[PDB]
C-alpha cells in the first residue's frame, strides 16, 4: 500500500465534489483541469506559509557579476538574522533581495541565510499530502457548487483534517522553548524531572 | 442566493425561430436527423435502405 | 511550482466568481478585463498602507529649481521626524509637500524623509499576492452578482488569509518592543532570559 | 500604478451602486451627475471636521479698509488661542467674524489664527481619497436604492475603511499627550522607557 498519488488526489476532489471518478489525467475529458488547478493551487498556499519540511537552514547565497542576488523561481521567502548582519535590512522583492536600510540593490559580500522552497507534489510527505487533498477538495465545493449540506459536511472534515496534520508535525519536529532560537546549536539536554528521582 | 434548479419535461417539441425570450423552454434551436416521437421521446432516425 | 502569476490570479478570480476559466490575456473576449482592474485597484488599497516589503528609510530627497519638492506618480506616504525638524512639519499633498507651520511650498535645504511606495504586480511577494488575489475575488464577486452567504463564505475565506498574510508578515520583519522607533540604529543584544543558565 | 483619480472614483461609486461603469465624465449619457455630486458632498462633510492634511498653524490675517476680518470663501472653521486675547471672543459668522463679547464687526489689530481649508479633489492624499470614495458609494446606494443586502454589504465595507483611515491618520501625524497644545514648539524628548536599561 504505496502512498497517495497524483491521480488518487484528483479522484478523492472529485468524488467530495459528487462526481463518478475519472480514469486518468492525461487527455482526460472531464473535470480533471480543475480539479488540478485547484490541488496545485492549495498545495501552493500551503506551501507559502513556511513548515520543518521545506526549510533550509544557513543556506549560502552567491552574487553575480553586478553584486546583486537573484533567486530561484521556486523561492517563497528568505530570512536574514539581524543580529548576524547589524548594517543591512533586506526583504524579498520579487526574485531580487533589496537592501532596505541604504535603498541599494547592491550588497558587499555573500550571506548566510534560510530559506523556504516550493515543493513538488511528488517529493511531499503523506500528511501534507492528506492535508492538502481535503482542503482543496472543500475549496473547489464551496467555489463551484455552494450548497449547504455539502459545504457542512466539507467544513467538519477539514476541520478534523487540519488538527491530525497540525499533530503530526508537531510531533515529528519537536518544537520547544527551551532552545530558543534554533540558529544555535543545540545546547540542550532536556533533562527529565520525571524519572530520575530515585 | 438560493441554489435551485428545474427540469425540463419533454423533447418533442422541434425547432423554433422565434427570440429566447418568447418561446416555450421546451423548443429546441436546431433538430438533425431526429425522429422526435411521443412513444420514445428523441431518438435518431430510422436508416435508409437500398433496393 | 513557481510563485502565484497574474494569469493564474486573473483564472482564480474569475473561478470563484464561478465563470469557466480563460486561456490567455491578451486579446481575450471576456471579463479577464474587470478582473485586471479590479486585481490592480486591491492592490493599490492593500499598499497605501505601509508594509515592510514596501517601505524605504533614511532615503534622501532632492528638490528643483524653484525650491520645491516634487514626488512620483507612485509615493503613497511621506513621514519626516519631528525630533530631528523642530521647526518644521510637512504633509503631503498631491505631489507635492507643504510647510503647514510656515505656510509655505518652499523649502531650504533638502530632506531625509521615510517614502512608501506602490509596486508593480511583479515586485510583490508571495503573501501580499495571495491576500490580493482572495480580496479582489470577494469585491468582484459582490460587485457583479450582489449575494449574501457567497459574501459569508468568502469573508470566511479572507479572514483565515488575512491571518496568515500577518503571521508570514510579524515572522519575516522580526517587529519588536525595546527596540522603539526603528530610525535608530539596533543597540540591542535581545539577551535571551531561557537557555543561557546551565 | 499612479493614485487614484475622479474617474476612477466615479466608476468605484457606480461599481458599488451596482451599474455598468461609465466611460468618460464629459457629456455622459448616465448616472455621472448624480455621482460627482455625491463624491463632492461627501467630501465636503469629511473636509469639515478639520484634520492633519488641511490645517494651517499660526497663519496670520488682515483686516480691510472698515476694520473688518474677510475670510475667504473655502474656510471652514477658525480658531483663536483664548490665553493669547483675553479680551476678544470671536466666532464665524458667514464670511466675516464676529465679536461675540463686545458685540462689535470691528477690531483693532490682526489676529493669528489656525484656520482649516477645503481642498480641492486632485490635492487629496490616498487614503482621504479612499475613505471619501467608499463613504459616497455608500450614501448613494442607500439613498438612491434601499435595498437590504446591499446596504449590510456596504455597511461592513465602510467600517473597515472607516478602521484603516483613522489608523493611518494617527500614524501619520503622531498624535501626543505630553506635548500638549500643538501651538507650542516641541519641548519633549519622549524618552523611552524601552531602551536604555544597559
Amino acid at each position: 500500500a504505496a502512498r497517495t498519488s497524483f491521480l488518487d488526489a484528483v479522484n478523492r476532489v472529485l468524488q467530495m465534489l459528487g462526481e463518478a471518478p475519472v480514469n486518468s489525467l492525461q487527455g482526460q475529458f472531464g473535470l480533471a483541469k480543475q480539479a488540478e488547478v485547484a490541488l496545485n493551487d492549495v498545495s501552493r498556499t500551503i506551501q507559502t506559509e513556511g513548515w520543518s519540511f521545506n526549510t533550509d537552514l544557513e543556506k549560502k547565497l552567491e552574487r553575480n557579476s553586478s553584486n546583486e542576488i537573484e533567486l530561484s523561481s521556486n523561492v517563497s521567502r528568505v530570512v536574514v538574522d539581524n543580529l548576524e548582519y547589524p548594517d543591512i535590512d533586506v526583504v524579498q522583492r520579487g526574485d531580487k533581495l533589496y537592501d532596505r536600510k541604504n535603498n541599494r540593490y547592491t550588497f558587499d559580500e555573500d550571506l548566510i541565510v534560510d530559506m523556504t522552497t516550493i515543493l513538488e507534489w511528488d517529493l511531499l510527505p503523506e500528511h501534507a499530502r492528506q492535508y492538502i487533498t481535503i482542503k482543496a477538495g472543500r475549496q473547489l465545493q464551496e467555489a463551484i457548487i455552494g450548497s449547504a449540506e455539502l459545504t457542512k459536511l466539507n467544513l467538519t472534515q477539514e476541520v478534523e483534517a487540519r488538527s491530525a496534520f497540525l499533530e503530526e508535525e508537531t510531533t515529528k519536529s519537536e518544537h520547544s522553548m527551551l532552545r530558543g532560537h534554533l540558529n544555535r546549536t543545540s545546547p540542550v539536554n532536556t533533562y527529565i524531572p520525571s524519572r530520575t528521582l530515585e | 442566493m438560493p441554489l435551485i434548479s428545474s427540469s425540463i419535461p419533454n423533447l418533442i417539441n422541434g425547432v423554433s425561430q422565434q427570440p429566447a425570450a418568447l418561446r416555450l423552454a421546451s423548443q429546441a434551436e436546431e433538430v438533425i436527423n431526429c425522429m422526435p416521437s411521443p412513444v420514445e421521446g428523441l431518438k435518431k432516425r430510422p436508416p435508409m435502405q437500398h433496393i
